[PDB]
């Protein structure tokens, strides 16, 4: 009943100085850390993440 | 609903009670069998058969390896009592009743139509079986040579949405419609043919038989007559319909 | 067309051989155009994509198109994939005219349609199945090969097709050692599989009224006669002055 | 891009305006490709000069 709320959000686009702009479904845009999990690799611009 | 502050799933379902065509189920449930209408007796056997017997015992079709009919296409005279024998056959069932006037339909808000017939077919299915009459095929049924620009390609969009719900892809959900129109010349070949419509029903003028019928019930709400003589009254209506 | 790709691709491999992208069937109505869409579903099992021609095209503008794209970029995710588009005849206008909205909003979310199946983007592997029931309210980019390769036409099943039909329905129901099926599929020639299924419910009809399992010869040549007397009339007339 | 904590500007940004498939969709790859000039081929002359 206590599953974590993860935000969905679409990627706005790829920052060269390593790091992602991302769009949460709340509104508001942010910038997100990197992973290993996914990287910026697999993403591009629109990328459900 | 979602319990909040981790916002994840814990009670299926509150959905959704949808007024805009849960409120035209029902309607107090018909008051009307075919014991409260004739005129249209040989007409209404038919009908049973089509519809109300697959309820009565299934079995009887499946015995005979036959796929049971899909309802009945209603054409003739305006007034003659279409309405009362969709009315008739849905309380003897003890079925689900969904009455549209199917006019009603075809905003001129583009697709809004189709979207809306989308919604009460897929009502059917949820609630199945249930009797669906759609009155009215005369401003929802299109015409495949132009006439008017903007309204053969609107009112054609939710002709075929309807189709689609009831056998295109999708099951019937035992509908069963039971829908009535009055000319088989505004109709188009993709919806006159069977398997949407499986038994095609001309209803006529009523016979001289037929005029006394409809006769005998409603001098029966008034004071009746005093010199009684039912023969006289028969010649008189011949030549108009159960209405009148 | 979708079978050979999938099940046999060293052929394409092998000799050279350009894949298909797409199949269009045009016909009458209720001849079996969706049984074989459905049956092409199941028996190649790969990505079936069922829509809908008269669910695009929604009270916003620009909604009907919106919803296009969408499917078209989860095609390309779902690949091998077929499409199967169901109607097209309200959602393509093969004349055109401006300032409408039957005839110039429908003709924005036909121009997403044409331009993903095959175009600029691709694709995906789809093969993208359209079924409509006339041509002549269809835009011609669709009706033209390059994408829908394979021009499909369906007529009114043969003389021979249509005691095929009759035994199908028959294979499910039972039968009687004086029917022939051959004599009824002549009266309804011109018919399609459709009317062939409330010949058969109908004959049925008969068949339990009676009280008996199997269908006979009589009770279908009764269907043929019960079924096409309420459509259509017979009396009138005789002169006066045309005898 | 401010700090989340409290509000400041810590993050210039190189700057976007939301490329997802606009700009950032670049393919003119193979089948069609330079090496495929099928046509029509004087019409394809005007386009080159
Ligand atoms: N060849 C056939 N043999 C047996 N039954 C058939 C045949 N064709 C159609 N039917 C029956 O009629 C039902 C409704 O027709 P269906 O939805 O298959 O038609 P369609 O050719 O795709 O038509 P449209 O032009 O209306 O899009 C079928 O699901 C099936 O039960
Ligand atoms: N056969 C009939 N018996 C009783 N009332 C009738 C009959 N036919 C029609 N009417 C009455 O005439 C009016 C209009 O007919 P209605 O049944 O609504 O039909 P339709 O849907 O065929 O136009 C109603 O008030 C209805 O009660
Ligand atoms: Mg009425
Ligand atoms: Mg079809």
């Amino acid at each position: 009943l206590r599953s974590p709320p993860l935000l969905v959000g679409v990627v706005s686009d790829i920052l060269e100085d390593g790091r992602v702009v991302v769009k949460s479904s709340t509104g508001p845009k942010f910038v997100v850390n990197t992973s290993q999990y996914i990287n910026e690799e697999e993403l591009k611009p629109g990328a459900r993440v | 609903a979602l319990n909040q502050q981790t916002l994840a799933i814990v009670n299926v379902l509150p959905t959704s009670k949808d007024p805009m065509v849960y409120g035209f189920e029902v309607e107090e449930k018909p008051e009307v069998s075919y014991e409260d209408i004739g005129g249209l007796d040989v007409q209404i056997e038919e009908i049973r058969e089509a519809v109300e017997l697959p309820l009565l015992k299934p079995e009887l079709f499946a015995e005979v390896g036959i796929e049971p009919p899909k309802g009945v296409l209603l054409y003739g005279p305006p007034g003659t009592g279409k309405t009362l024998l969709a009315k008739a056959v849905a309380n003897q069932t003890r079925a689900t009743f969904i009455r549209v006037v199917g006019s009603e339909f075809v905003q001129k808000y583009i697709g809004e139509g189709a979207r809306l017939v989308r919604e009460v077919f897929q009502l059917a299915k949820e609630k199945a079986p249930s009797i669906i009459f759609i009155d009215e095929l005369d401003a929802i049924a299109a015409r495949r040579t132009n006439s008017d620009t903007s309204g053969d390609r609107e009112v054609q969009r939710t002709m075929m949405q309807l189709l689609a719900e009831l056998d295109g892809f999708d099951p019937r959900g035992d509908v069963k419609v039971i829908g009535a129109t009055n000319r088989i010349d505004i109709l188009d070949p993709a919806i006159l043919r069977p398997g949407r419509f499986d038994r095609i029903i001309e209803v006529p003028l009523p016979t001289f038989e037929g005029r006394i019928q409809i006769f005998k019930i409603h001098t029966r709400k008034m004071k009746l007559a005093e010199d009684v003589d039912f023969k006289e009254l028969a010649r008189i209506t011949e030549g108009a319909s159960g209405a009148d | 067309a979708v079978e050979l790709p999938l099940l046999k691709p060293e052929l394409f491999a092998e000799v050279g051989i350009e894949p298909p992208k797409g199949v269009l069937l045009y016909g009458p109505p209720g001849t079996g155009k969706t049984l074989l869409a459905k049956a092409v579903a199941n028996q190649t099992r790969a990505t079936f994509i069922r829509v809908v021609g008269s669910e695009f095209v929604q009270k916003y503008i620009g909604e009907g198109a919106r919803l296009v794209r969408e499917v078209f970029q989860l095609a390309k995710e779902k690949a091998p994939s077929i499409i199967f588009i169901d109607e097209l005849d309200a959602i393509a206008a093969r004349r055109t005219n401006s300032d409408t909205s039957g005839d110039r909003e429908v003709q924005r979310t036909m121009m997403q349609l044409l331009a993903e199946l095959d175009g600029f983007d691709p694709r995906g592997d789809v093969k993208v199945i359209g079924a409509t029931n006339r041509i002549d309210i269809l835009d011609p980019a669709i009706l033209r090969p390059g994408r829908f390769d394979r021009i499909i036409e369906v007529p009114l099943p043969t003389f021979e097709g249509r005691i095929q039909i009759f035994k199908i329905h028959t294979r499910k129901m039972k039968l009687a050692e004086d029917v022939d099926f051959k004599e009824l599929a002549r009266i309804t020639e011109g018919a399609s599989g459709a009317d062939i299924k409330a010949i058969c419910t109908e004959a049925g009809m008969f068949a339990i009224r009676e009280e008996r399992a199997k269908v006979t010869m009589l009770d279908f040549t009764k269907a043929i006669e019960k079924v096409l007397k309420k459509t259509t009339p017979i009396p009138d007339l005789k002169g006066v002055m045309f005898v």
